[PDB]
């Protein structure tokens, strides 16, 4: 699972590259909190995530907030995965 | 000891006070600011008319997820603001919708004025009591902020469920 928390934080220095127009190496997760909401058929998660990336070479300390949504449509899971917000601390 | 389940679904326009409905009910104080996308399911253990009631109320936002809302509930809060118009309007398309869904022409539901601590009013007592009269259900007026008909919203609706 420490995996998966750092699996989904390079996931959000992705995403913010991507979709903020930034160019931020990831190097660690420093924390990570976890919320969780279960309407019904689901098994949805809010991950609050501090991690460590370098910003034109420097180590600079980033808040990210990742969206982990899981519906049982028929019988079939579907995941869905979306930044919600990343920012510097 | 004896215990009976009712699947409650809360709906209504964005701002009406849907979360913070439910939140007062669960949790007995006014959330004012609460994620206005997220949805969650509640779990309270309540006596009505001396039934142990477990009742397990959806908090929907809004999909083939929202008609799969619609075939599992039992009831329906239908909530909209007293001091929002649009929101009242709307209430047709949410019964339409359920109807639709779960193809009776009878479903439990009641009919919800929340906000009405509020000094602005744009709705009136007789109109929404004239749609329920409509459409053969209840109607409360509610605040989430002050608790007022809260309580009594979710009962009501359970006493519509077990009517049918
Ligand atoms: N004064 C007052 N404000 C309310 C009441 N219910 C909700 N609100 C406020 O109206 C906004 C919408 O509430 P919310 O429960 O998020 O609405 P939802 O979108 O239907 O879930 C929030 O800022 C609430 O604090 C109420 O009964 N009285
Ligand atoms: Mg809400």
């Amino acid at each position: 699972n420490s995996l998966e928390i750092e699996e989904l934080a390079r996931f959000a220095v992705d995403e913010h590259n991507k979709k903020e127009n930034a160019l931020l190496e990831f190097v660690r997760v420093v924390k990570a909190k976890e919320q969780h909401f279960t309407p019904w058929f689901q098994r949805n998660t809010m991950y609050y995530l501090t991690l460590e990336a370098k910003d034109g070479g420097k180590k600079k300390l980033y808040e990210a907030k990742v969206w982990v949504k899981r519906i049982m449509v028929t019988d079939k899971m579907r995941n869905f995965k979306e930044l919600q917000e990343f920012k510097p601390v | 000891s004896h215990m009976t389940e009712y699947k409650l679904v809360v709906v209504g326009a964005g701002g009406v006070g849907k979360s913070a409905l439910t939140i007062q009910l669960i949790q007995n104080h006014f959330v004012d600011e609460y994620d206005p996308t997220i949805e969650d399911s509640y779990r309270k253990q309540v006596v009505i008319d001396g039934e142990t009631c477990l009742l397990d109320i959806l908090d929907t936002a809004g999909s083939a997820m929202r008609d799969q809302y619609m075939r599992t509930g039992e009831g329906f809060l239908c909530v909209f603001a007293i001091n929002n118009t649009k929101s009242f309007e709307d209430i047709h398309h949410y019964r339409e919708q359920i109807k639709r869904v779960k193809d009776s022409e009878d479903v439990p539901m009641v009919l919800v004025g929340n906000k009405c601590d509020l000094p602005s009013r744009t709705v009136d007592t007789k109109q929404a009591q004239d749609l329920a009269r409509s459409y053969g259900i209840p109607f409360i007026e509610t605040s989430a902020k002050t608790r007022q008909g809260v309580d009594d919203a979710f009962y009501t609706l359970v006493r519509e469920i077990r009517k049918h």
